């Protein structure tokens, strides 16, 4: 053998980071995605007139 | 008070005296619609102005929608022929509307800086053309 180490140990840290960010984003997206209170028409826009 | 003060609806004149009323109505709705169309064109969100507006009614009066709204009531007090109510709405609407104009103006002067400063230097007259 003659080949020493290759790309890095820090690039593995970066790819672990992006893996964890995507996993956490999926985890957050799965459970807090749907919540609805109301969508009422805003047809008394008083800040234009009153 | 305007309905109380004004003469009875059959005693108020017609003919060529009711043609000025139509003129006031149409000029009011032109000024207000122009002011609204100029104000709402530059805002990305519902009320978030991206830039400083200085066109049309904005090159005459710094707060044109407000002036147009009061001019609507002024023409209304002219319609039933009650000038005293016209003066009283002048007082009260001017007071409240100047308060809100001061709050809005200080906000957007803080948020914009020199642009609205030189714009207000260009048009000092805040509500009525060269009256106030």
């Amino acid at each position: 053998p003659m080949e020493t180490q290759i790309i890095s140990d820090d690039t593995w840290k970066l790819v672990d980071e992006i893996w964890d960010k995507k996993v956490e984003e999926i985890k957050a997206e799965a459970v807090i995605q749907i919540e609805e209170e109301k969508k009422k028409p805003q047809i008394l826009m008083a800040t234009h007139f009153f | 008070l305007a309905a109380f003060e004004g003469p009875e609806l059959h005693r108020l004149p017609g003919g060529w005296a009711n043609v000025g009323i139509w003129i006031l109505i149409v000029i009011t709705m032109l000024m207000h619609y122009d002011s609204t169309l100029y104000l709402a064109r530059y805002s990305e969100k519902v009320v978030v102005p991206t830039a400083v507006v200085q066109f049309g009614p904005y090159r005459w009066v710094r707060h044109p929608i407000y002036a147009s709204t009061m001019l609507l009531f002024a023409a209304y007090c002219t319609a039933l022929r009650a000038p005293l109510s016209l003066l009283f709405l002048l007082a009260v609407c001017l007071v409240y509307y100047n308060k809100k104009a001061k709050m809005e103006e200080e906000l957007m002067v803080e948020s914009f800086g020199q642009s609205y400063s030189d714009y207000a230097d260009k048009v000092r007259h805040k509500f009525i053309p060269f009256v106030y």
